[PDB]
């Protein structure tokens, strides 16, 4: 019952750790029980997974009795209940991946709207809270737009995505 | 070139030039009328309803050429032959290997008949001249026609059609002072062996 | 059966680009290696590249700023454009199924190894000419009968472009003993025949050859004698 | 009373074998001669239950070759200094393929003797030009070595048991009505190999499939065959084995001379045999689990170099073959058919042994055109795990635990104590 | 049927060692590996009777290790000529006490190579001046040597039987309900120490004490106990080792060279689990023989350094330790107080061995600071003759026959054969 | 269930000897030490049906002892190139008998260093002059050898039985009502010898007389003894061992120096025992197969020297001694005579071993004044066919075949395989 956040775009890492500090097995699967990763003593092993060019884990923390799971250049759609299946226990972590998309322009004109399409997975309620470069704060639901912009409010704007008591921002710059 | 064969005897039909390294001769024949089509592939591979009375020389041995054999041949089989070389040590050729005509010669020594005019009043008055040589009535369909003006060979103006199922025609433009300059003029037609020589004066 | 047609302009003008489409059935054109290939009058064929709708397409290096080979699945067709054409572009154009293969060998050989292709199954072809003329009709002279107890007696057709030319004798009631000869393609590029009969020699009909080429819309009687 | 788990066995092995080879080292000095017989007898009834994969003798006979490994690196076996730079160079002048080439011929600035001097050195590398090697390199060298696996007979002495269940069909889990007690194994092979089974021990009636668990496919499936397949692997690259003894702390090799110019390393298959052993799995697999299902098989699914190819050796050397030609077969629930196998294969010298403790180099190849014919005797699958809307399950080879090979090799063999 | 004392038995030992170190020498061509399980069994009834001091097993080991000794002095030790005179000198230049000195640097007219040739060559001494050896003396010196006791496992091989009294409180003659039938003993290491057992073996639940015959004094007592004691002898001594080879049978050490002003050589015990095992001592011997007593244990009656000292070796240099801090206690029928223990110690490298065959010389002690921590697993006593008058009961150190110490390791061991 | 005939057999030798000579390497590469413990424990009842000479591993050891024969010809032994052609001459000057030579001094141009370079070597033969090698010679000089058998201790490997038949009156195919179980056997030493057993054993109770078929004369009969038969065998014949290292390649020996002029080689044996056990051979033949008859020894019938001689072995070098003395009584069935035996031999260095692979010579003698004293402890013999109307059985000596001479030490083992 853990639930982990990721940024589209960005790589994030999902953590298996076993109460024996030796290397033993250990595989990732995800929701529909497919392999995404595994080790073969000291191997590494990728399984039949949308993932499979994507994953990988730091063999030299296997030694130390814990494994990850890392997943760069992450998609949307990689949002799933992941698990580790270790030492004959099963740990289940929902990793949840959000981005953002302006559908307004990189280069707005005087006086106009700031129009944010946030990217979710399917079936999931967002939250979000954004804020200008200089002190106002922006409240919404699956589509932010700030109908009335100012040229004072040019500058990098930061937003809050916000979900099960966990949250990240991101980051984009208006002129 | 030419190949002819009377019929039941074995042909052989030689392509291309001689091998450099390993190979897959192709070959292909061409009814007249008709598209070219496949005989062998890979040396001595038939499509289905090629029979087993074609057969090639192998991918083998280095500096031969490439022999499509044909045992008990038949009128059927009096086509052009082509083929297309693969070659381990050559380009890919974009064009095929040189046509062979097989002659299936069933029927011999049918002879032709001859024909030959002066210009018409009508050329002459129009500043123009052509002599006209119509052959006819002949087999095998393999003629040669060469002219003479008086006893030299006439080098230029000779205009001959292919032989036709089985006729054909040559004519020799010259001018009307080329024409009355001369005694006269010949018309050779040389059919299987022998030489058919007509004449035609001012 | 696996069908293949070739259609195309039939003439075209030098520097223009020759288009022809290859029509398939039997077969859909992603499953197969296409060819087109094509041959000049008394020249051994051609190949011109060979296509696939995975992007194993290859040309003749001597037409390879000049030719275009295509496939188009949804028509379910096979198609070939050719640039800047000029009279050695004329030929019978053909469009093949052609069917890959290879030649293996030991390992010690692996430099040997090599792969061949050979066409299948092919079309009726295209005739391309390609010249420079819109029209030029015939003239026509007679060939004088002379002796033999029969005697020929003709017309003679000259310097007209493009084929064919149509002969009959007395409007169609003279049609034994009577040959027109296949016309001759000239140096110039225009075509001549001639047409005989062969007739007694003591005379009593009248003899007319009727020589019509349709393309220039050119008709001429001529009668023929002595 | 019989009372399970004890980490104590004893190595039995000898014939016509001294030093020099690796694993007649290895038996020389941790075995002795062995008394080739045992009785076994089988008693009438005792127990109808086993298990074949919750065995520790597999455990303890994989660290304790792990550590042999460890010993033969103590004497001849260099950990530093001369991974540092490369200067290599191609032998291609003309080229398709983008080919590059696996093994480059190279030039090294070598320290020889006395202080800071040096000389040219020949020597050969996988990659380009500087790249060294990552992080160690442990150079092993030796001047009378080789390596090839010797049976190893392994015992339960002086009061103990080794159990072998003699069902021919045994489940692994499940009941075996002759058990029999045996003072020592029949001398196992210690073979390193990923995927296949190699040199093995075959199964006595028909193939036998087996898995810790089948419903998970994370655990591997075993498969012993009854028959074997025949697998021959040749390399005719060649090198003058040359050794240069230059200062009395330095000792270096100078591999790379001649030509040959071969087609990186090659092995074929005898199809024939492996169509009757891959029919034999399906069916086997239908009637195990797949009841009315396609079987497809497909290629390693990704990883390590030693988990995508087909990783074996053949005297030391490390080769990588091929894995397409042999999992590119789609069973379906009918008939089979002809034809025959040819295997591309890579012969390394750097493996990444033990943990990450360090690189191993098999340095040196000795002579040139060296061939090895083996029976493949069994294989190693892992599952890709499927839907049931597809009609199809889909296998892909497994391996690369020693430990699942040893639990091939000790399906039959447990060590247990007698108490009164 | 079950029939007694035969003097068949094999030897098993071996993990790491090979020759150099004498004990390891004697594995590698005295025993097999060992082959590690027993079973054991102890079945169910199988009498209540045994005697671990009537057992000629003690007697075959005890003359084993000598036998071994014996054939040690075959190859490098050496019977003749040197020992003629000694013109030691003395180091001290202020003294107090009459101190004279042990351990003299000398200096030695000594015979090299050729005809009559002799050179200076240091030598070291323990007595004055002139005095020299005693009817024999064999130097061990050797090229590669050195002596450390390493497991032997003993065993009664193929055919016969060791029987094993397992019960934990055994009297010695008396029954024991619990006897299983094993084939080898677990390695038992040969320590050579009188008056403690050093290394040895402890017992399973209490201190339990072992004696011949209590009421007979003149009888040795084995005392056992469950937790062990520290002691750790240390001998901050320096010598360079320096072998002089001159004619080619003339081989010689020439020990004496660098400093170190070292008092003796010493030793050290850990006082509170000497005081618990002690304690315990006493309260055994409450229980036993001394119903109500104050127990004393007094230092060596007199004799032979070898018996009046706690002797004993750490490398094959002999050793003798002061044993009054051991036994200057009068054990009160009440309590014990805190604190700890130092003790004198001294070496030599001159011992009798054997019966007066010939003394042997240990002469090369090479390098220095060399320390010895050593578990005490017995002690050996004797009680001294006392009245009931006097109300105190006085024991003393005793032994110095191995073979005791071989009942110590031999109380549990009894070869018999097998008859149907 | 107990199921008869399997080869596989263990070796167990070993205490004082090493490398060196043939025997001691052999012991030293086919065996470890042996374990010193049979129980046996003859089981009740357990069957009473037995034949020993139909038992395989007869054959099993002797064709074992044959190819360590051929191991021991690879490294040193020399298959060719040096005879050719001999220079000999006699040392005789002045003759009674017309005696020869059994044994000349010869001189031989032999090969030496380089290219054709040859120097005049001293040689020994026992022909005349010229006369070569016949098909094969192969010279086993070697620097470190010598040959006396050594005890082989034949096992039963693991769990099979020797099954060992005890009875002290056992008919050879006939029933045993004292069966044992045995791991290992007492050690056997690998006699060479025809016509007599020499080493072997003895009966334990009274002579016994055995054969495969005593109808059929072609049978061997087998004789062995409650008591021995002394007999000794001197030879003072000297020689100086001279090896000349003058090639890398060649490796040769000079022998015939130094002086005696001994008569051949010579042997004795003490009739006071022979007497007694041939008196008590002619009781136990009238009692199982002459009941009234008189008994009488010829010598042997003719053939090889090897089958007309006690030939046997003494270092190495093979003998060959006269019949006549052993075997010329016409023993009358009442009483016999007494006196004493002495019997001429010959000695060669050349013998045809295997089949006609080649001959081997032991071809240096070393030293002289070498005696052979040795315990006769078998006899081997053979019945020559005769009438009812001579009133006479006659036996010449037999054998030849080493496995008889196997058959004679292996009469109480057979090794059979378990079953439940």
């Amino acid at each position: 019952k853990k639930v982990v956040l990721g940024k589209k775009g960005d790589t994030v890492e999902l953590t298996c750790t076993a109460s024996q500090k030796k290397s033993i097995q250990f595989h990732w699967k995800n929701s529909n029980q497919i392999k995404i990763l595994g080790n073969q003593g000291s191997f590494l092993t990728k399984g039949p997974s949308k993932l499979n060019d994507r994953a990988d884990s730091r063999r030299s923390l296997w030694d130390q009795g814990n494994f990850p799971l890392i997943i760069k250049n992450l998609k949307i759609e990689d949002s799933d209940t992941y698990i580790c299946e270790v030492e004959d226990q099963k740990e289940e972590v929902q990793l949840l991946v959000f981005g953002l998309t302006a559908n307004s322009d990189t280069h707005l004109l005087q006086g106009q709207s700031l129009t944010l399409t946030l990217e979710s997975p399917p079936g999931s309620s967002p939250s979000v809270q954004c804020r200008s470069p200089r002190g106002k704060n922006i409240q919404g639901g699956k589509t932010l737009s700030v109908s009335q912009l100012e040229l004072q409010d040019s500058g990098t704007w930061t937003c809050t995505v916000l979900q099960n008591q966990k949250k990240v921002e991101f980051k984009i710059d208006i002129v | 070139t030419f190949v002819s064969v009377a019929p039941g005897q074995t042909a052989r039909i030689t392509c291309g030039e001689e091998s450099l390294g390993s190979r897959s001769v192709i070959w292909y024949q061409q009814r007249p009328g008709q598209a070219p089509s496949l005989i062998i592939y890979n040396n001595n591979d038939r499509p289905s309803g090629i029979p087993d009375r074609f057969s090639g020389s192998p991918g083998s041995t280095f500096g031969t050429t490439a022999t499509l054999t044909i045992t008990s041949v038949e009128a059927g089989d009096e086509a052009d032959y082509y083929c297309h070389i693969w070659d381990s040590r050559r380009p890919t050729n974009w064009v095929f290997g040189e046509g062979t005509t097989l002659i299936v010669l069933s029927q011999p020594k049918a002879a032709p008949s001859v024909t030959l005019f002066p210009p018409s009043s009508e050329e002459l008055q129009a500043n123009k001249a052509t002599l006209v040589c119509l052959i006819s009535d002949f087999y095998p369909g393999a003629v040669t026609v060469a002219w003479k003006a008086d006893s030299s060979p006439v080098k230029a103006g000779v205009e001959t059609t292919t032989p036709s199922k089985y006729a054909a025609s040559s004519y020799l433009s010259l001018t009307p002072e080329q024409w009355k300059s001369h005694k006269s003029y010949s018309c050779q037609v040389t059919h299987e062996g022998s030489t058919v020589e007509k004449t035609v004066a001012p | 059966q696996v069908h293949l047609q070739e259609s195309g302009p039939g003439l075209v003008k030098p520097s223009e680009t020759l288009s022809l489409t290859c029509n398939v059935s039997g077969t859909l054109v992603r499953d197969n290696y296409w060819s087109w290939i094509r041959q000049p009058l008394g020249k051994q064929p051609e190949w011109i590249g060979y296509v696939h709708d995975s992007g194993d397409t290859n040309y003749n290096p001597s037409l390879k700023s000049r030719v275009h080979l295509s496939l188009d699945k949804s028509k379910n067709l096979v198609s070939l454009r050719l640039t800047g054409v000029t009279a050695a572009d004329s030929a019978i154009y053909y469009c093949a199924t052609t069917k890959h293969g290879r030649r293996i060998y030991g390992v010690v050989a692996f430099k040997e190894w090599f792969t061949y292709f050979y066409m299948d199954v092919w079309g009726k072809g295209t005739s391309v000419t390609v010249s420079s003329a819109s029209t030029k009709g015939p003239s026509v002279f007679p060939l004088a009968p002379s002796s033999g107890g029969t005697a020929a007696l003709g017309c003679l057709v000259k310097d007209y472009f493009p084929e064919p030319v149509t002969v009959s004798w007395n409007s169609g009631a003279l049609t034994s003993g009577v040959h027109t000869f296949p016309a001759v393609l000239q140096s110039s590029g225009l075509y001549s025949l001639s047409s005989v009969v062969t007739v007694p020699s003591s005379g009593t009909q009248t003899y007319i050859c009727n020589v019509n080429h349709k393309p220039s819309n050119t008709k001429v009687d001529k009668r023929v004698e002595p | 009373v019989w009372k399970d788990a004890e980490t104590t066995l004893f190595c039995a092995s000898d014939a016509k074998a001294y030093e020099t080879e690796k694993h007649n080292v290895w038996a020389t000095h941790a075995c002795v001669p062995t008394d080739p017989n045992p009785q076994e007898i089988h008693l009438e009834n005792v127990t109808e239950e086993f298990n074949m994969w919750k065995n520790n003798m597999v455990e303890q006979m994989h660290t304790d070759i792990i550590s042999l490994w460890d010993q033969s690196l103590k004497p001849c076996v260099k950990l530093t200094p001369l991974c540092v730079t490369l200067q290599c160079t191609n032998v291609t002048n003309n080229i398709t393929d983008d080919m590059r080439g696996e093994l480059k011929n190279c030039s090294f600035n070598m320290t020889t003797e006395l202080r800071d001097k040096k000389q040219k050195v020949y020597s050969l590398f996988y990659r380009y030009r500087l790249i060294n090697c990552n992080t160690s390199a442990i150079t092993q060298a030796c001047p009378k070595v080789s390596f090839e696996p010797i049976p190893i007979h392994y015992c339960a002495p002086a009061g103990f048991a080794i159990l072998k269940c003699k069902d021919k069909k045994f489940n692994g889990t499940g009941p075996c009505p002759s058990v029999s007690t045996v003072q020592c194994t029949h001398g196992i092979k210690p073979v390193v190999s990923t995927q296949l089974l190699l040199n093995g021990s075959l199964a006595e009636e028909e193939v036998m499939i087996r898995s810790e668990n089948i419903t998970n496919n994370a655990k591997n499936i075993l498969v012993q065959f009854n028959t074997p397949v025949q697998i021959n692997c040749t390399r005719p690259n060649n090198n003058t084995r040359k050794s240069i003894r230059i200062g009395p702390g330095q000792a270096f090799y100078a591999t790379g001379d001649i030509i040959g110019d071969i087609r990186q390393a090659h092995c074929n298959v005898s199809k024939a045999t492996w169509n009757e052993t891959l029919g034999k799995v399906v069916k086997q697999l239908r009637k195990h689990f797949g009841n009315n299902t396609i079987i497809r098989f497909a290629n390693s699914s990704g990883g390590d170099l030693e988990v995508t190819t087909h990783s074996f050796n053949c005297g030391g050397e490390f080769f990588y073959c091929n894995t397409s030609g042999l999992f590119n077969s789609t069973w379906i629930s009918n008939t089979s058919v002809n034809d025959s196998i040819t295997l591309p294969c890579r012969i390394k010298q750097i493996i990444n042994m033990w943990q990450r403790i360090g690189q191993a180099m098999y340095a040196p190849p000795i002579q040139g055109v060296i061939r090895c014919v083996s029976n493949i005797t069994g294989l190693i699958l892992t599952r890709d795990g499927g839907s049931t809307n597809s009609t199809t399950e889909t296998f892909r080879p497994g391996g690369g635990d020693m430990r699942d090979n040893w639990r091939s090799e000790l399906y039959k063999y447990k060590v247990v104590k007698i108490e009164p």
